[PDB]
């Protein structure tokens, strides 16, 4: 039951297969025209009269 | 031949091309350097020859076409971006 | 209006690649060899180091802010 139910088979006098990890893939300027966003409505703030 | 992604490029594909040995491909790339059609340096640790500038070359029509398309792609992030300051900023820029 | 200026000049340089491109007018030897050394430049914006100093200056323009 144990040796059906996920990944990590075991049976054959070691415990293969199936093995778990992450890659971590990244850009991070992809806000960056979000971030163009952000400064504008700051100027927003400074410019509109109160 | 590669398009400036992956400018770098190893010694034993520089060996394999020009057929010469392991040990002679530096003082080759050195009188590329000597001369200046060729802007790169070389790294020793990786053996690596980085490569940051290539001379020009004689082009013909389907590299022109492929020069337009990809300065067509140039020409419509700038609209599409002066669309960007242009509609979130109305009353700052009047 | 520098981004207006830009898009024209690069429209006048798009409308004169494509005459010559298409069969209209000779192909001058000079000039696509010479716009040869602009699109060798153009770095790439998806570079790490470049990116990992851009926000440690972002941040650093943030604190005044």
């Amino acid at each position: 039951d144990y040796a059906k139910k996920r990944g990590w088979v075991l049976g054959p006098n070691n415990y293969y297969s199936f093995a778990s990890q992450q890659q971590k893939p990244e850009d991070t300027t992809i806000p960056s025209t979000e971030l163009a966003k952000q400064v504008i409505e700051y100027a927003r703030q400074l410019e509109m009269i109160v | 031949t590669r398009p400036a992604n992956h400018r770098q490029l190893t010694f034993e594909e520089i060996a394999k091309s020009a057929k010469i040995t392991v040990n002679e491909v530096e003082l080759l790339v050195m009188k590329a350097l000597s001369v200046g059609l060729v802007k790169g340096s070389i790294d020793e640790v990786d053996k690596r020859v980085h490569m940051t500038w290539v001379q020009p070359r004689v082009l013909d029509l389907q590299q022109i076409k492929g020069m337009k398309d990809r300065l067509e792609f140039w020409c419509t992030d700038v609209k599409s971006m002066e669309m960007l300051v242009e509609h979130q900023a109305h009353d700052i820029l009047t | 209006h520098g981004l207006k200026g830009l898009n024209s000049k690069l429209l006048d340089i798009r409308s004169y690649l494509e005459k010559v491109a298409t069969g209209k007018l000779p192909i001058n030897h000079q000039i696509i060899y010479q716009l040869q050394d602009v699109f060798n430049l153009l770095p790439d914006v998806s570079l790490q180091e470049f990116v990992k100093a851009f926000y440690l200056k972002t941040n650093d323009q943030m604190v005044v802010v």
